[PDB]
RNA sequence: UAACGAGAUUCCCACUGUCCCUAUCUACUAUCUAGCGAAACCACAGCCAAGGGAACGGGCUUGGCAGAAUCAGCGGGGAAAG
RNA sequence: UGCUGUAAAGCUGGGUCGAACGGCCUCUAGUGCAGAUCUUGGUGGUAGUAGCAAAUAUUCAAAUGAGAACUUUGAAGACUGA
RNA sequence: GCGAGAGACCGAUAGCGAACAAGUACAGUGAUGGAAAGAUGAAAAGAACUUUGAAAAGAGAGUGAAAAAGUACGUGAAAUUGUUGAAAGGGAAGGGCUUGAGAUCAGACUUGGUACCGGGCCAG
């Protein structure tokens, strides 16, 4: 119910900013149990945590 | 020391205090002085301000540069359905002023005037005047004794009358009830005329004729709290004035050590009671006339209402009075029309006006057509017309 | 009285947002829709679907559409000691034009 | 503990207290006076309507330069206000006193608020910073609240005696 | 004395709400509410006119008068505060 | 609650309270407060008043919880703009 | 400095600055500057248990000679404040003098003497 640490750990493990980390809204309890980086990796592999895609910056008008 | 230079006072000391009027309906302070030898008549009439328009006229003032020439003039429309007489009041002279002796009411009161006696009509049992009505049903002898009292003792007789507000487009359902003084004839004649008009309608054309000069009593447009610059027209202080410039810089000398009543101060502006005189009647139109807005020279089959309706009022579907110029009040405001308090013999008072044309283009914008038919003729067929 | 009922409405948000501070237009549209749902369903307990919130904010803080087609349903609220026996659920309606649409009872 | 007022019949009464409550003394005094001497149930209903801004608390002493409202017409005033925190503290104390009365067997619908008062509690100090490097006080003005619920010769001269004897002998 | 100057000054062109003469609009305040909550200052206090008086009184003398509780403003007075 | 004295003051009834204290003859002094912009501490009126307005901006739902404008998660709208 | 005995001395704003974890806490770059603060009760017997409350707490109960001693603790003044009762109130209030009204207080049937004697007070 306070997933601030899990968000920070996922950002570190996945290799993105915190702004690109998606924590499953429907899986709050299991994410709350993920205290180690190892558990964060497991949740990342299962898809419970997801890397959001980058916001497009197209160069088509520039070209 | 004296003022370095002279200037007239800002604002008039005769319209004080600049406070909110006590009632929204404007009251008639004074009625025309009674002349016994005239026919019995009403001296006032209540209507509703509908809006303004433009007319064209030929001027008849010899010696004027515009003599025998067309002039364009602003004019005001007052929606004036007939009033209903519902009662009579007798006043006796006393060394302390006029005192009302008794009030006599008609047998039946319409729902719109009986709504006037209620703050919460929908939650009430509607008992107003229900026991009074039984003073007629038995034999009306008590009513006639009261009227005999008025004949014996009163020196001033006024009728109680109300507007038929449901003939206007107003969403207000309460009628406006007022005392209108009866002038002419003896007191007995006044009481008889009041009695024969109980429950009856009296029309505007019986009080006011065309070319008459009449007075308007109404409460002005409200503006709320106002500063001295606009409330009193004082000079704006220079641009570089610390703490602001819409002020009166000196509000008094050291002595007297009190702010004087004559100094301009910030306060409530507008919503004042005003009695404006000498507004000429340009037309007394009729509600049944389907060419209210037509003249001898402009023969178009046309009502007084502008295309689209009067803005924020509606359509004038009753008898109306077209008055020269502007009158106090806003749209929808109940206005009291009064006969002149004096005899006027000047040209402007005795001129007979003959209207050439009355404008009926939209008041909601830059109206450029007088009629839907003219609009269609100018623009031709449109897509929505197929 | 049909306590449980679903109807579809048009709300004229343009006249309700007239003169409103530009950074409060979308937040005030939220408040206007809540007030609109109480005027028709008689319930102060009004819940807005998050898809409605997305539709309100689609064009930014001052980009609210002039008219929105809403589906409002009054529903029971067991939730004892709630002060409200019913509540109104407000959700958007995808339509090609939000013009010329009358209030319609929805047969679920 | 000693209450400022002791019930006439303690068997038909129930009290409650709150000390050192961090709620405005002035708002609490006005809210306590607004229900002083009322039936308990009437007072609870009224406080709930105050919280909903349907009725207001009349401010009669601590009211200088507060606003004016039409909800004061009920009480003959123009200055009234809706202090939620004071209302909540007073409601909690009324609830506690009702619980105490129920434990003593008293009937809730008969209970009237026969005593209620607010006293100053010691102030809590904070600090506020002023222009030109000055420090001023920023204190709280807390409250002591307490309340109680309660179930609802002519001897005569010689001449006077002689006069009455004579008058009695006259009328039989 | 060319050049230079946030230096002082006069006139001209352009320009304009500086002005004639003001009006209207926006945001934030003020305003009302929930919560929070200071300070300056304070003999006692607080309606006027005249008198006399430390020769310009809130109080004293003689008059005018005088009706609870108040809110937003205001800058005459408190020979206001610092 | 009263009594005595012109007075400075003295005595007494009732309540509160818990460990020492007074009359008389004398001795002695760091011995009597309204003021000193007195000292230290405490407390008011002011006053629920001034005010809590720079730095574009927040919204819906769920979770948690006695309690959520302010916590967490999701959706979104924004900004810093290397 | 070390060891003793005393006083017509002071009695917690006094007496050393300090009666207490006082040259402490804290301030200042530094030299230096430098407070406030003693007392439940004989004994913690420091309130078990029930109940309302999210809780702090309340209400019962309990201990105690006392809770009018509850670690906000000996007594517990004043300013200031709440409630209750009584009264007054047209641009201050307060004071003297006088009386009325309402409240309080007091006294001679005496330390009365033996139905009588005799006295006290207010009056004609
Ligand atoms: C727990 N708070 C402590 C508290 O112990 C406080 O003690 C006072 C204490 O000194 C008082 O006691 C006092 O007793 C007398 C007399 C005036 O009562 C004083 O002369 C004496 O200095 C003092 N002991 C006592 N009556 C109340 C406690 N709060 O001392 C300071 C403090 C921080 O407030």
């Amino acid at each position: 119910a306070n997933l601030r640490t899990q968000k920070r750990l996922a950002a570190s493990v996945i290799g993105v900013g915190k702004r690109k980390v998606w924590l499953d809204p429907n899986e709050t309890t299991e994410i709350a149990n993920a205290n180690s980086r190892s558990a964060i990796r497991k949740l990342y592999k299962n898809g419970t945590i997801v890397k959001k895609p980058e916001t497009v910056h197209s160069r088509s008008r520039a070209r | 020391s004296h003022r370095k230079y002279e200037a007239p006072r800002h604002g008039s000391l005769g319209f004080l205090p600049r406070k909110r009027a006590a009632k929204q309906r404007g009251r008639v302070k004074s009625f025309p002085k009674d002349v016994k030898s005239k026919p019995v008549a009403l001296t006032a009439f209540l209507g509703y301000k509908a809006g303004m328009t433009t007319i064209v006229r030929d001027l008849d003032r010899p010696g004027s540069k515009m003599h025998k020439r067309e002039v364009v003039e602003a004019a005001t429309v007052v929606d004036t359905p007939p009033m209903v007489v519902v009662g009579v009041v007798g006043y006796v002279e006393t060394p302390r002023g006029l005192r009302s002796l008794t009030t006599v009411w008609a047998e039946h009161l319409s729902e719109e005037v009986r709504r006037r006696f209620y703050k919460n009509w929908y939650k009430s049992k509607k008992k107003a005047f229900t026991k009074y009505s039984g003073k007629y049903a038995t034999d009306a002898k008590q009513v006639e004794t009261e009227l005999a009292r008025i004949k014996k003792y009163a020196s001033v007789v006024r009728v109680l009358a109300h507007t038929q507000i449901k003939k206007t487009p107003l969403s207000q359902k309460k009628a406006h009830l007022a005392e209108i003084q009866i002038n002419g004839g003896s007191v007995s004649d006044k009481v008889d005329w009041a009695k024969e008009h109980f429950e009856k309608e009296v029309s505007v054309d019986s009080v006011f004729e065309q070319d008459e000069m009449i007075d308007v009593i109404a409460v002005t447009k409200g503006h709320g709290f106002e500063g001295v610059t606009h409330r009193w027209g004082t000079k704006k202080l220079p641009r570089k004035t610390h703490r602001g410039l819409r002020k009166v810089a000196c509000i008094g000398a050291w002595h007297p050590a009190n702010v004087n009543w004559t100094v301009a101060r910030a306060g409530q502006n507008g919503y004042h009671h005003r009695t404006s005189i000498n507004h000429k009647v340009y037309r007394v139109g009729k509600g049944t006339d389907e060419a209210n807005g037509a003249t001898e020279f402009d023969r178009t089959k046309k009502t007084i209402n502008p295309m689209g309706g009067f803005v924020r009022y509606g359509n004038v579907n009753n008898d109306f009075v077209l008055l020269k110029g502007s009158i106090p009040g806003v749209k929808k405001r109940v206005v009291t029309l009064r006969k002149s308090l004096y005899v006027d013999t000047s040209r402007r008072a005795v001129e007979k006006v003959n209207l050439k044309w009355i404008d009926t283009a939209s008041r909601f914008g830059k109206g450029r057509f007088q009629t839907p038919a003219e609009k269609h003729a100018f623009m031709g067929t449109l897509k929505k017309d197929l | 009285l049909q306590d449980v009922v679903t109807r579809e409405y048009t709300i004229n948000l343009h006249k309700r947002l007239h003169g409103v501070n530009f950074k409060k237009r979308a937040p005030k549209a939220v408040k206007e829709i809540k007030k609109f749902a109480t005027l028709h369903m008689g319930t102060t307990d009004v819940r807005l679907d998050p898809k409605l919130n997305i539709a309100i904010w689609k064009r930014g803080v001052q980009g609210v559409e002039n008219r929105m087609r809403l589906r409002i349903s009054r529903k029971r609220n067991d939730e004892e000691d709630a002060k409200e026996k019913l509540f109104a659920y407000v959700e958007p309606v995808i339509v090609p034009s939000t013009k010329g649409l009358q209030t319609v009872v929805v047969e679920d | 503990v000693r209450y400022a007022a002791t019930p006439a019949n303690p068997a038909k009464s129930a009290s409650a207290r709150g000390s050192y409550l961090r709620v405005s003394f002035k708002n609490t005094r006005e809210t306590a006076q607004a229900i002083n001497g009322w039936k308990l149930e009437k007072a609870q209903k009224y406080l709930d309507q105050v919280l909903d801004h349907q009725r207001a608390i009349p401010f009669r002493r601590y009211n200088s330069s507060i606003g004016r409202t039409g909800q004061g017409k009920e009480f003959g005033v123009t200055k009234a206000r809706w202090p939620a925190k004071s209302v909540n503290f007073v409601k909690d104390l009324l609830r506690n006193a009702q619980a105490n009365a129920e434990a003593k067997g008293l009937d809730s619908s008969k209970l009237v608020i026969s005593h209620i008062q607010v006293n100053h509690a010691p102030k809590q100090r904070r600090r506020t910073y002023r222009a030109h490097g000055r420090i001023n006080a920023y204190q709280s003005t807390p409250s002591h609240i307490e309340l109680t619920l309660t179930e609802e010769q002519i001897r005569l001269n010689s001449r006077q005696r002689g006069r009455l004897a004579s008058q009695k002998r006259l009328t039989a």
